[PDB]
RNA sequence: AAGGUGAUAUGAACCGUUAUAACCGGCGAUUUCCGAAUGGGGAAACCCAGUGUGUUUCGACACACUAUCAUUAACUGAAUCCAUAGGUUAAUGAGGCGAACCGGGGGAACUGAAACAUCUAAGUACCCCGAGGAAAAGAAAUCAACCGAGAUUCCCCCAGUAG
RNA sequence: UGACAGCCCCGUACACAAAAAUGCACAUGCUGUGAGCUCGAUGAGUAGGGCGGGACACGUGGUAUCCUGUCUGAAUAUGGG
RNA sequence: UAAUGGGUCAGCGACUUAUAUUCUGUAGCAAGGUUAACCGAAUAGGGGAGCCGAAGGGAAACCGAGUCUUAACUGGGCGUU
RNA sequence: CCGACUAAUGUUGAAAAAUUAGCGGAUGACUUGUGGCUGGGGGUGAAAGGCCAAUCAAACCGGGAGAUAGCUGGUUCUCCC
RNA sequence: UGUGCAAACACGAAAGUGGACGUAUACGGUGUGACGCCUGCCCGGUGCCGGAAGGUUAAUUGAUGGGGUUAGCGCAAGCGAA
RNA sequence: AUGUUCUAACGUUGACCCGUAAUCCGGGUUGCGGACAGUGUCUGGUGGGUAGUUUGACUGGGGCGGUCUCCUCCUAAAGAGUAACGGAGGAGCAC
RNA sequence: GCAGGUGCGAAAGCAGGUCAUAGUGAUCCGGUGGUUCUGAAUGGAAGGGCCAUCGCUCAACGGAUAAAAGGUACUCCGGGGA
């Protein structure tokens, strides 16, 4: 899953960075914790 | 309803000019090394259905 | 019922086939799981009974679009 | 319209003959109780209510309302700060029945194969859901064969042919 | 109709008839749905694939095509069936 | 026959029907015959889409009163009168 | 009161399981009234394939249904070759 | 002999329910059948229990080889990338 | 890949709160498990627990025994053919 | 006996297995080689055909399936004095 970090995440990257995470990581943590948003734009 | 052709019969008999039926000879499918060349040669051409069997063949092929 | 709330996938029927081609009736069930979906726009978790395929659909379309489809369909959640 | 008060079915007591006798048609009125049955319950045709009104001669009495679900509103209103869930009220609709035809969800076996398992019977019988006066289908990501056709549906052929 | 009726009776051919309700078909009034027109747009967890089934006259066969329970997964008109 | 069935009577009780196919008879037409659905008020008329027949041989391409077999028949099979 | 070991009778019975003389249990793993629950490859069974409405090695009713029956029975007027 | 409790097990496409508002001195299954004296040898067969080195082995994955097609090389035969 | 740690999916037939007048359910708070368990699709094993079926014929009745195709002789009545669970032998190759 | 090609013989001639009579298995489904005969728009190809050939103690040997043993005294039906 390609996401857009809404903040700095350890091994992931920095705010703005668009990265590919396992769909589970994004759906059950990054997104519900405001730490990222899906790369649709 | 229409009579149904016996399909397996249609794959083994063809009607000739005077109403008889031609067929391929049996015994030329496999084990053939032991069979004499003369015997296999005489099995190659098609043959006519015999009088005894014409009734059976005709019953199987209403639309021939 | 064993119905995906997103896609409408439900059990369907078919045959087991043995090597001897004996046919016996069988069912194919959807890969259903009850999942808590975060709705950022509503600041709420919404639980849906969804197939894995419907999970992928929610990933592709966003939870808001799918919930709107469910509302338009009369499907309560 | 000169007759008439349905039948077994007489009788009785009456109605009527120039037009409110009867009879026939349209539109209306009345339409107990049970039954979806819907105020609650129930061993159908019964038992027992709550609210309003109105009446009482003070004993009482009459009438209307009150099921459930869906949707839409208004008000309200947790855990929990907003809120939501929830609660109540009102509006609108549904419910049940019905012979066949129709679409869909499921779906046999006897039987035939001269036994039997693939195959057959047959997507038939049956169960279930839903609709309409018909339903379904339908305006080519279709065929054709280098020529062309031009949505769907139904009939006759093609053909018991190609497979 | 006391036996078999054109002329006995009721009909029949034919010719007529509605206060009221109602079917349909016309017609033009209220009314909402909005015609023609240029530019533009052209249906994605989809087509397709792997696995299991089912449907196609077609039993997996050398088996196209359709549907999809499961896992995937494009082009998008210069593109696609 | 000491094998079966019937106590008796009356009434009922078992080779049909639809479609396809072949043969016989009969009728029509004849190298031709005949239409289906449908149209039509039409048992008429229209409708020849088709089907069967006048050519066969060969698995087939193909050839054709021939053709197939085979390198080829003195030939042989099926056909032609 | 609950049973049912023996015999006789009865056996188109008084009765589709009884009567008569005897017989066993009789404060218990007893017996009985009312109501309830378990449903057919299913129930229930101190187990006999017992019982599940006089029906049980798969209840009954309706349907598939005119299953199938290489078996048995039966198959109706006359005469001629 | 099974069963550590959301028990084993049973009814049930499931939710659940019985087991049990019980908890190994409990509960299910199996055989034996008061009591007395007892219950011997065999683990090769079948089952069950344990093991896990080595052989064999599913779906899955798709290295490698072969073929069909054809841009082109060719005059033809042919060869032949993606 | 295989360990270990983690929490956020998922489980909870732990606790407490609310809907609520409720040992259902749902929502909240929290603890304990935790990417396991469980479920879907596919797949190997096991599977009389259940189902559909098969289990030949001849035969001095059936069964048990024997036999089942082919060759030679005799029965076979001087052409051919000719039966018995009649009388005697062989083949399913070799080169 | 005819056509083609062949061996032995000087030649006439003989030779299409063996002194003869057993030594065997239909069809289907497929495998291998050859052969443009066919090739679902067309060119190919796949598949099919044709010729040669291979795979059955189908031995119950005209072979019913690719694939099959028992019990019934719990029994049941249709039949036979065959
Ligand atoms: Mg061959
Ligand atoms: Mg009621
Ligand atoms: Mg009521
Ligand atoms: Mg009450
Ligand atoms: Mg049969
Ligand atoms: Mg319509
Ligand atoms: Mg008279
Ligand atoms: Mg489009
Ligand atoms: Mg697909
Ligand atoms: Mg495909
Ligand atoms: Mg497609
Ligand atoms: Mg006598
Ligand atoms: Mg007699
Ligand atoms: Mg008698
Ligand atoms: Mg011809
Ligand atoms: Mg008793
Ligand atoms: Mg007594
Ligand atoms: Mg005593
Ligand atoms: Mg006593
Ligand atoms: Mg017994
Ligand atoms: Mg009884
Ligand atoms: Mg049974
Ligand atoms: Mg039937
Ligand atoms: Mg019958
Ligand atoms: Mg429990
Ligand atoms: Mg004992
Ligand atoms: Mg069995
Ligand atoms: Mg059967
Ligand atoms: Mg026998
Ligand atoms: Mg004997
Ligand atoms: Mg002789
Ligand atoms: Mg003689
Ligand atoms: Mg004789
Ligand atoms: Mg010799
Ligand atoms: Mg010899
Ligand atoms: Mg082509
Ligand atoms: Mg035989
Ligand atoms: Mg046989
Ligand atoms: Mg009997
Ligand atoms: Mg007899
Ligand atoms: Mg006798």
């Amino acid at each position: 899953m390609q996401v857009i970090l809404l903040d700095k995440v350890a091994n992931l990257g920095s705010l703005g960075d668009q990265v590919n995470v396992k769909a589970g990581y994004a759906r059950n943590f990054l997104v519900p914790q405001g730490k990222a948003v899906p790369a649709t734009k | 309803p229409k009579i149904k052709t016996v399909r397996g019969a249609a794959k083994r008999f063809k009607k000739t000019g005077k109403g008889g039926f031609k067929h391929k000879h049996a015994n030329l499918r496999h084990i053939l090394t032991k069979k004499a060349t003369k015997r296999k040669r005489h099995l190659r051409p098609k043959a006519m259905v015999s009088k005894g069997d014409l009734g059976l063949v005709i019953a199987c092929l209403p639309y021939a | 019922s064993r119905v995906c709330q997103v896609t409408g996938k439900r059990p369907v029927t078919g045959n087991n086939r043995s090597h001897a081609l004996n046919a016996t009736k069988r069912r194919f069930l959807p890969n259903l799981h009850s999942h808590r979906f975060w709705v950022e726009s509503e600041k709420r978790f919404v639980t849906l009974r969804v197939s894995a395929k419907g999970m992928r659909v929610i990933d592709k379309k966003g939870i808001d679009t799918v919930l709107a489809e469910l509302r338009a369909r009369g499907e309560k959640y």
